């Protein structure tokens, strides 16, 4: 009969959420772009923010640094060059009852091939993994911890127009795929110690974005107006556990959810080592919709 | 960290100290005689820096396999050697019937063409050109004698050589 | 034969011009049959059209030419062993390629030629084919079909008439290998004839140097086992009765150097002949007199030997030459850095007698310098004259400096900037200016620095520096461990040696602490200095300025100045306190490295590290806690996190601060850290001593050209500190942190790249062992921020 | 990536990218139709042209290359002026372009071995086709390089008086004496000369050396 | 002020005392070449005298220096030479 | 990725399984691997019901020809020495006469025991090792060495007759060309096509003649696999090539007879009126003795190493590497029957004597066989 067991439970999906569409990433938000680069190697440092807006009210920090060479093969397709990228996560966040934050690390490896025009197809095979470390203060339980993966699609799939040198026209398709943890503990409040083991999550987001890419110039630094727009989705959002509240046995499950992110990012490329670039995006329609979050980039080609 | 050349233009090298000879009191001659470096003296005669034209000199595309597409000063050729010499003509006059060119005076009884001056566009660099063509084909034997003089170029209206 | 026309039809390669330079046909005359087959002939021999097909109408002749230009493009299938480049090299080596003519009566033989050079790689077993595709209008290529069976295998290298010494110990020493290790491999059983004469060379030595003087090769064999799988090796030798040395005979023109060359020609009578040793006495006698200024003599040794009771004779020949071969040393391809720069460390001059071992000193000087990738002497001689030499190294740049940079991030805001560039030969002129920095959301920081090492021509090097360090550590208010500190420096340091150096110069280094927190070790300084605080209240205000004597030492003896591969280095450093300052300390670390070389190609190479450290006060007072060594991190000791081995700093109780909202700033307040207890902070103590090992191996897949720049090693740390004087008596429920014997290990990998941000770094590790609290990174770089 | 068309077209298409200042696709476009037409009625037009771009999108050792094999198979011409011109003028862009020169770095002593071949190159153009259309400009040339080679060698003779070797000192001044007797470099040089005969004592030398400050002193 | 460390300094024309005991007067220009090397130090202001300087330079200890001054004529054949020991004036320290 | 870097040519695995009779195995005696996979020629031989074999760097044993039993089993490979026994590298081919076995070696040295125990009646040294079945005849033993010195050999006291002399080109096959006999007149292969001959009493070269293109700057494939090894017919020679492009010729004159320059056959044999034999490419041909007239082929073994062929029991037989055995008519000229036996392969030449059938695999290193 454990009624706020409601907003419990909504809270561990909110740390489900929060975990894995904090971690998500096109190639733009991650490295801004890589067409028309030069060089051997960067540094793909990055930074966010990002408060959440779902039914609890929480925030975000990150940061991303990088590295990694891509070597110039024209060998398949479209202009195809190949690269290497290794990462670091330090995320920090919160929430309305709890903290944590986590360290991480993984290969991104990509490609450059997009119809030499722009699509994003390319080989984004992005591997993280992390292990999150959070406290918890609803009745002070504090530590349950775990790792989880996160393995990526890359690509998406764009047809562009370019009439003129400023149209950058062109959809976006992703798909991540991943799994969380079994963990297994029990919240003590009422002698007999409430327990709560959820098996895993094992999620599959999928999002269908659009972009509208606008250009310009300077004397030799390249601006953008970067908007875009599209889908973002889950496929399989199980993520059942126990409900061991002493009264009885309950399963309650999480459903697919549904949002439409708005962006209205930028982009810089003075000097042609910096490609300095400063994005912001929103989002709509009801479930953990992200409000304020900006996202600073910045890459040093050699 | 070494090396970023840029060449597209400079303008150093108008402005180095002229060479001031050295005197020699009397009986201290210097023997020169190994002067390799040696600026021997010539008349002017053009331009300096950027009113010079590297873009290289006129040399047009054959448009026939078989033609001696070559130009040199201010006259180009476009000699073909087939198998006769009753063959250039009327495509040549299909040309310049065909394709819309303006000329005044043609003894169609003979092959020797007085034109109009004729306009080209080239967006290479900033200038533009016209011109007076003028083929002269005379059938020497199984050969064609072709060779065009240029009477007038004018740039945009004003005639400069 | 009236020819009013040639037909040329559709020729695509040649014009009319050439056709008549090379026509039978020409016209003017009664053309005959005889011509007729002249002009098929010529044709042919150009090879320019498939079917010379010559057609007499009326009175002219017309070639019905069928079209065998062009060979449209070169294509090939999967060679998987040779870069194509070599197969069009020997295609055009044979005698077609893009744009020629098609041979059809040649391919077979091309492909012949293709089949030979695999049997020069050890590859036998080979056969390749020729297709033909049409194309629009002349284009039909030639694609090149393969089939690469395999490489032999050497079954087993056999000799045969050896009875002094066992054939495994002749096999082992040769360049060749039958058996390798499967828990060594080394090489592996592939076959090649330049190998086989060095291989053959290798054994003649061998054997050579042991008194076996008339021994000799007799013949060779290379059998192939009729499987075009296997290769059998034998070689047939006459050993041949060793002999020994009875007494040089060195004669000749010496120019008056008899003596030393008497003290190079020192053979024990009765000593087994060495041809090894024959030579290397000869090279010493070219050497020797090529100090003195003859650099081109001849010398010849023959060793007159004496059959009959079976000893040897060396009888030695010498001539002078001239000396004064200096004339004009210029250097080339150094076209960034400055000409003086180069002729600071020359210590062979113009017009002096050439020495030959000056000229080599300059080498080495101009290599231990660091600008350049590599260096290479030469030796030309003027014409016309007989005695005079234009010394020239040619000289290839590199990379310097650098831009460090990165963020990495922390607590809650998003704000880190640490950056710097260090230029070390700024612009040529030799200056090494480098300006490193960073700010935060509490810690400022700034340092700049320039060197110049010629401040004059003998070697007196001034130097500089500047920092300011304000660790202001607004965490609400104030009262928050403020940390103002500033100061510069000077360190003027002249060359004693060939390869030592000294060192001098003051510093002065203002310091502000703040409000720090009431510790144990901060305190026992404090205490010991008069000043003394309240046990349990966060307020106290300490200011210090003081003043020093820097002074140091160093050793540099290297072969390279960035990637070593022998010699050592060492820098003692020290500094103390002059009186009037307020307090009294002295320091002094001690580097060092150490390298020796395993392969004499230098390839694997042993490394060797280690640094030491120490600390004290003079008289009563205790080292500044603020200088203390801290160690740990990429580049001291790998695999731990950066400035975390050593002590854990103590805590006293506390109530009040003006400064602790609810869980906020867990310094040792009551919420968090009562009375003496331990945390995991990293105050760092006194002494230190952190050795290190490694082994540079080669990099395993980029090939040399650039794998000049690229180490790989794996590796070996430890580490160590302590406090000398962390009393144990009354703080006895505490780690003794007077104890010494508290190594830390490691080990992992590590590999490294000259990018143009200049050295990176990358290094797998695994704390072997630990203590309580040492939070490890197994993974580093410098790039950004760590880990 | 070559589309198989008709030449012409090719060269039309390559013309207006080196309009625009397309010098990527122009020198594509150049480079196809030059080497799969490798006996074209215009192979020298397009030979002329691919060096010209090379040259102008800056990447010489290419430029350099394809001059001396045009000189090598095509051993006169109408327009071989051009040609040496050109060569010339790749060597004296090689010679110092390094845009560090913001600060103000006086290239002087950075090796003069570029501006030693460009000097050679444009003599010998100046005295093959002297009254030619690329000629004064060569001649300017000529005087700015002598005048660098002299400053190469006075910066070698001023760091030698510096160390103290005194004949080498004497040496490179009587080059520098020999070769460029007329720049400037020789005449801020001639005390040198006189200072490293003085510390010799050959003082007779030194009275000579200094006669001949005097007379050319102004 | 005190000093500590200079490498060495050598000068041209390295001079034994025999072989300058061995030109006399009257040879040619060929042979003294072949006697003692090619003199890197000409004269060229004018007449036609060789210079044979031996200045060796050792690492503060002074200056050592045995100038020597050849003296052709017209056509080639020799007519004074001048010898010189250790410079004149102190050399220093 | 080492496994998928290699690309050969093939070979048709084992074709039409007839097995009209019953094959059988005496005994299978263990004299111990053995041969390794080292190329060599030991071909275990047999007189008076005695089976005397060996392996390569070891034994030589005595077997009792009707069930195997060890008479006696010396070790030649020195009981001292350097390393360990320094294996003695028996490379020859074990041999029979008087009561001797003469066994060439590898490290220069020519053998000759004993059949009652192995007392070792001599040991001679020869130039180069041997390689080549030593012969018997007239007291002499020749002995064809691998640096192309035919070094006869006396027979009671390994003295050193004479030596003549051999060419050597550079990539020679494992040069085995053994000798023979004819009418007091020795016949001897060569390393480069050249089939010379000498007069067996004193060294007499009596005529060189070239017989086809070995393999070496007119190179035939790297896989010219050949015994050159001829043979003598009533009046007539015959011999393959150092690649095997047969040819026919007669004692005195070498004028050659006819030529065939077809099929470089490897290791042949004869038999009154019929050739029998094994070609380059495994294409186990028949052929008429007065010319080079084919009879019918075969072609299932292609890539498949083979052994020279036997005549027995009115049937032709043949081994392979993946050790089966393939009976064969004499006429036409397909299968008769199959089999295996071992599963180490077979390498050596087998033997025919008494009806007995023997041949030595790399490890079982016998098996006698009996249909």
């Amino acid at each position: 009969a454990n009624k706020e067991a409601t907003r419990n439970a909504a809270a561990l999906f909110s740390v489900d959420y929060k975990a894995f569409l904090n971690e998500v990433s096109n190639l733009n938000k991650r490295m801004g772009d890589l067409r028309d680069i030069n060089g051997e190697a960067g540094c793909w440092a990055r930074i966010m923010s990002g408060t959440g807006s779902a039914s609890g009210g929480f925030s975000d920090n990150y940061t991303h640094v990088q590295v990694g060479v891509d070597k110039k093969h024209e060998l398949d397709g479209l202009d195809l060059f190949t690269g290497f990228t290794v990462t670091h996560t330090d995320s920090s966040a919160s929430a309305d009852v709890f903290s944590g934050k986590t360290k991480s690390v993984g290969a991104g490896l990509y490609a450059s091939a997009m119809f030499d025009s722009g699509a994003y197809i390319d080989l984004i095979g992005k591997y993280v993994h992390h292990d999150n470390e959070y406290t918890a203060t609803f009745a002070g339980l504090g530590t349950r911890d775990y790792s989880t993966h996160s393995w990526y699609a890359g690509a998406e799939a764009g047809y562009r127009y370019h009439v003129t040198e400023d149209a950058w026209i062109e959809p976006q398709a992703e798909l991540v795929y991943g799994s969380v943890s079994g963990k297994q503990f029990a919240w003590k409040d009422q002698g007999m110690h409430l327990s709560m083991k959820d098996k895993d999550y094992n999620p599959l987001i999928g999002r269908t974005g659009v972009d509208v890419g606008k250009s310009f110039s300077g004397k030799d630094w390249k601006v953008t107006a970067r908007a875009g727009l599209g889908y973002q989705f889950d496929l399989l959002a199980n993520g059942e556990t126990v409900l061991r509240d002493a009264s009885g046995e309950k399963r309650i499950k999480g459903e697919k959810d549904s949002r439409m992110l708005m962006s209205v990012g930028l982009n810089a490329e003075i000097r042609d080592n910096v490609r300095f670039g400063l994005e912001f995006e929103k989002s709509a329609f009801g479930k953990y919709n992200v409000d304020n979050a900006v996202n600073a980039n910045f890459r040093y080609s050699f | 960290s070494r090396y970023k050349r840029q060449v597209s233009g400079d303008e150093a090298y108008l402005e180095a100290a002229p060479l001031a000879e050295l005197h020699a009191p009397a009986g201290m001659i210097l023997p020169v005689t190994s002067g390799d470096y040696a600026i021997p003296v010539t008349n002017g005669s053009g331009a300096v820096g950027k009113a010079l034209d590297i873009r290289p000199p006129a040399q047009p595309l054959a448009l026939v396999s078989g033609a001696r597409t070559q130009f040199t000063g201010d006259t180009a050729s476009l000699l073909v050697e087939n198998g006769r010499g009753n063959t250039l003509w009327p495509q040549v006059v299909s040309v310049l019937q065909a394709k819309n060119y303006t000329i005044t005076q043609r003894d169609d009884a003979g092959q020797t063409l007085t034109t109009d001056w004729v306009q080209w566009n080239r967006l290479d660099e900033d200038e533009q050109y016209r011109g007076r063509y003028q083929i002269s084909v005379k059938p020497q034997g199984y050969q064609q004698a072709v060779t065009v003089k240029l009477l007038n170029l004018e740039q945009a209206g004003k005639p400069v050589a | 034969f009236v020819v009013k026309d040639i037909h040329f039809e559709g020729l695509q390669r040649v014009a009319v011009g050439a056709a008549l330079l090379s026509m039978p046909v020409r016209t003017g005359d009664t053309v005959n049959d005889e011509d007729i087959s002249n002009t098929i002939r010529a044709l042919f021999a150009t090879g320019n059209f498939e079917d010379v097909r010559v057609l007499r109408d009326g009175d002219t002749l017309l070639v019905q030419v069928k079209e065998r230009p062009t060979i449209a493009s070169i294509t090939f299938s999967g060679n998987k062993s040779v870069k194509d480049d070599m197969l069009k090299q020997n295609l055009e080596a044979s005698g077609v390629r893009v744009g020629e003519s098609l041979d059809r009566t040649t391919i077979a033989d091309i492909e012949k030629g293709l089949e030979d050079f695999y049997y020069s790689v050890g590859k036998y077993s080979a056969s390749v084919k020729a297709v033909v595709t049409p194309l629009p209008r002349n284009r039909v290529d030639l694609k090149l079909v393969f089939q690469e069976g395999v490489s032999a295998e050497i079954q087993q290298i056999n000799i045969v008439g050896n009875h002094a010494f066992t054939t495994d110990e002749l096999i082992s020493h040769f360049q060749l290998r039958d058996e390798v290790p499967w828990w060594n491999v080394v090489g592996d059983r592939k076959y090649q004839k330049q190998k086989l004469a060095g291989d053959l060379e290798t054994l003649r030595s061998y054997y050579l140097d042991r008194g076996y003087a008339r021994f000799n090769i007799d013949s060779t064999q290379v059998s192939l086992t009729p499987d075009k799988k296997g290769i059998y090796v034998t070689v047939n030798i006459t050993e041949g009765d060793q002999y020994k040395l009875s007494g040089v005979e060195v004669s000749g023109n010496l120019a008056g150097h008899s003596a030393e060359i008497e003290q190079l020609t020192k053979i024990e009578p009765g000593e087994l002949y060495n041809g090894t040793k024959v030579t290397k006495m000869e090279d010493d006698i070219k050497k020797l007199l090529g100090r003195y200024g003859y650099a081109y003599p001849r010398v010849q040794s023959m060793p007159e030997i004496n059959d009959a009771d079976k000893t040897v004779k060396l009888r030695v020949n010498v001539d002078a030459g001239n000396r004064f071969y200096v004339r004009k040393i210029r250097f080339e391809g150094n076209d960034t850095s400055k000409d003086a720069v180069l002729r600071r460390e020359m210590r062979q001059m113009e017009g002096a007698w050439l020495g030959s071992d000056l000229v080599d000193q300059g080498k080495e000087r101009l290599n231990r310098l660091g600008f350049f990738e590599t260096v290479d002497t030469d030796t030309q001689r003027v014409p016309g004259s007989p005695d005079q030499v234009d010394v020239v190294y040619k000289v290839k740049e590199r990379n310097t400096g650098s831009f460090n940079f990165g963020i990495g991030y922390g607590t809650e805001s998003g704000v880190s900037f640490q950056a710097g560039v260090q230029q070390d030969n700024w612009l040529g002129t030799g200056y090494a200016v480098g300006i490193n920095g960073t700010k935060n959301d509490y810690q400022t920081y700034a340092e700049l620095s320039v060197t110049n090492p010629y401040f004059t021509v003998d070697g007196v090097s001034l130097g500089g520096r500047l920092f300011y360090n304000d660790f202001q550590a607004d965490d609400a208010d104030l009262s928050d461990y403020t940390n103002k500190s500033y100061g510069t420096d000077v360190t003027l340091g002249f060359p004693i040696n060939e390869y030592n150096s000294l060192r001098a110069g003051l510093g002065y280094v203002h310091n502000s602490l703040s409000n720090m927190q009431p510790q144990v070790a901060m305190w026992r300084y404090l205490y010991s200095m008069g000043e003394h605080p309240s046990t349990s209240d966060q307020d106290n205000s300490f200011k210090t300025d003081d003043f020093t004597f820097n002074y140091g030492w160093t050793y540099n003896k290297l072969d390279r100045g960035y990637f070593p591969t022998d010699g050592s280095r060492v820098n003692l450093t020290g500094k103390v306190t002059i009186p009037g300052s307020d307090n009294e300390y002295y320091k002094v670390t001690l580097d060092t490295a150490t390298y020796v070389p395993i392969d004499d190609d230098h390839k694997w190479v042993v490394l060797g590290r280690t640094r030491w450290g120490y600390g004290d006060g003079l008289g009563g007072k205790e080292m500044p806690f603020y200088e203390n060594f801290y160690a740990g991190g990429s580049s001291t000791v790998r695999g731990f996190q950066s400035n975390t081995i050593g002590p854990k700093a103590v805590y006293f109780p506390h109530q009040a601060s003006n400064y602790d909202p609810d869980y906020d700033y867990e310094c040792a307040t009551q919420d968090g850290a009562k009375d003496l207890c331990k945390s995991d902070d990293a105050v760092g103590g006194n002494a230190m001593a952190v050795a290190s090992l490694e082994f540079i191996t080669p990099t395993p897949f980029i090939s040399d050209k650039y794998a000049n720049s690229v180490r790989t090693s794996f590796f070996w740390d430890m580490g160590t500190v302590w406090d000398t004087n962390w009393d144990s008596s009354q703080y006895s429920g505490y780690p003794d942190y007077s104890d010494p014997s508290n190594i830390r290990m490691s080990a992992g990998i590590a590999l490294q790249w000259m990018s143009p941000l200049g050295p990176l770094v990358f290094s797998y590790a695994q704390p072997f062992k630990k203590y309580d609290g040492d939070k490890a990174e197994q993974f580093q770089f410098n790039c950004g921020k760590t880990w | 990536e070559v589309p198989d068309n008709p030449p012409n077209e090719i060269y039309a298409t390559a013309q207006q990218k080196l309009q625009d200042g397309n010098w990527r696709q122009a020198i594509t476009q150049l480079e196809a139709l030059d080497n799969r037409y490798p006996f074209g009625p215009y192979s020298q037009q397009v030979q002329l042209d691919l060096i010209y771009a090379y040259y102008k999108n800056a990447d010489l050792p290419l430029a350099q290359a394809a001059i001396d094999r045009f000189i090598r198979l095509n051993p006169t011409h109408p327009n071989i002026d051009y040609v040496m011109y050109m060569r010339g003028l790749t060597n004296m862009a090689l010679d110092d372009s390094a845009l560090q020169g913001f600060f103000g770095v006086d290239r002087s002593d950075r090796d003069p071995q570029h501006a030693r071949a460009a000097f050679s190159d444009f003599s010998k153009l100046v005295r093959g086709y002297p009254n030619s259309q690329y000629t004064t400009d060569a001649t300017k040339r000529l005087v700015f390089l002598k005048d660098r080679l002299a400053k190469y060698e006075y910066s070698v003779a001023e760091y030698y008086t510096e160390r103290g070797a005194w004949v080498a000192v004497v040496n490179r001044v009587e080059g520098m004496l020999r070769d460029y007797p007329d720049t400037q470099a020789t005449r801020d040089a001639l005390p040198l000369m006189e200072n490293a005969y003085r510390q010799m004592q050959m003082n007779a030398q030194a009275e000579k050396v200094a006669k001949i400050i005097a007379a050319n002193s102004s | 002020e005190r000093v500590v460390y200079r490498p060495d300094i050598n000068q041209g024309n390295y001079l034994t005392a025999n072989d300058v005991s061995k030109i006399r007067v009257g040879m040619t220009q060929q042979q003294v070449a072949y006697a003692l090397g090619t003199p890197l130090m000409s004269d060229p202001f004018g007449t036609n005298t060789w210079f044979y300087v031996f200045r060796q330079q050792p690492g503060h200890e002074g200056v050592t220096q045995q100038t020597l001054t050849l003296t052709f004529n017209s056509s080639g054949v020799l007519t004074n030479i001048d010898n010189k020991p250790a410079l004149s004036g102190n050399g220093g320290h | 990725l080492f496994n998928s870097e290699e690309d050969v040519v093939k070979m048709s695995p084992l074709p039409t399984v007839e097995n009209q009779f019953t094959p059988t195995t005496a005994w299978s005696t263990s004299v111990g691997s053995g041969i390794g996979n080292f190329y060599s020629n030991l071909h275990p031989a047999l007189a008076d019901n005695v089976v005397y074999a060996a392996d390569r760097a070891g034994l030589v044993k005595a077997l009792n020809a009707d069930d195997g039993k060890e008479i006696w089993s010396v070790s030649l490979a020195e009981k001292d020495g350097w390393f360990s026994k320094e294996p003695a590298l028996l490379s020859g081919g074990v041999t029979v006469s008087g009561g001797h076995v003469y066994i060439g070696s590898e490290k220069a040295q020519v053998y000759a025991l004993n059949t009652s125990d192995g007392t070792v009646a001599w040991q001679t040294k020869v130039a180069g090792e041997a390689l080549s079945r030593p012969v018997v005849s007239d007291g002499l033993v020749l002995i064809h060495t691998s640096n192309g010195q035919l070094q006869a050999l006396n027979e009671a006291d390994g003295a050193v007759k004479w030596t003549v002399n051999l060419d050597m080109p550079s990539l020679s096959l494992r040069g085995e060309s053994a000798p023979t006999t004819a009418f007091g007149a020795a016949v001897v292969g060569g390393d480069n096509g050249r089939v010379s001959a000498v007069l067996m009493e004193q060294g007499q070269m009596i005529w060189q003649q070239r017989i086809s293109q070995a393999t070496g700057s007119t190179e035939i494939d790297r896989l010219s696999d050949v015994d050159t090894t001829p043979v003598v017919v009533n009046g007539v020679v015959f011999a393959l090539a150092y690649n095997g492009n047969l040819t026919a010729l007669d004692l005195r004159s070498g004028q050659i007879m006819w030529k065939r320059e077809l099929g470089s056959v490897n290791d042949f044999i004869v038999d009154g009126n019929r050739i029998y034999l094994v070609d380059q490419n495994d294409r186990v041909m028949a052929l008429t003795i007065d010319g080079g007239v084919t009879l019918w082929t075969q072609s299932d073994l292609l890539h498949r190493l083979l052994t020279s062929p036997v005549l027995y029991n009115g049937n032709l037989v043949v081994g392979d590497s993946e050790g089966y055995l393939h009976w064969i008519n004499v006429e036409d000229g397909r299968f008769v029957a199959q089999q295996k036996v071992d599963s180490s392969g077979f390498q050596t030449e087998p033997v025919a004597a008494d009806g007995k059938l023997l041949i030595q695999a790399k490890d079982g290193t016998v098996y006698s066989i009996t249909r």
